[PDB]
């Protein structure tokens, strides 16, 4: 594709386009994970 | 399954009267759907 756009030749990169009068399915939400790791260790972090 | 009398038709439809087309029992090649000519849009939503 020599790096131009054209048939088969896509961008792999795409839009949301957020409007705040689509449905209540299709507004963005906020998301976050948390990773522990239950080993033998020092146990640098723990609760109160 | 054939979709060359589809698209390598002589007459089309109006605008009003738009041509309706049923397919199914069939296998469909969308490879041969690339030589329609030099430049056209192709444009599909829900799926990649």
């Amino acid at each position: 594709c020599n790096g131009v756009a054209g048939f088969n030749c896509y961008f792999p990169l795409r839009s949301y386009s957020f409007r705040p009068t689509y449905g209540v399915g299709h507004q963005p939400y906020r998301v976050v994970v948390l990773s522990f790791e239950l080993l033998h260790a020092p146990a640098t972090v723990c609760g109160p | 399954c054939p979709f060359d009398e589809v698209f390598n038709a002589t007459r089309f439809a109006s605008v009003y009267a738009w041509n309706r087309k049923r397919i199914s029992n069939c296998v469909a090649d969308y490879s041969v759907l690339y030589n329609l000519a030099p430049f056209f849009t192709f444009k599909c939503y829900g799926v990649s």
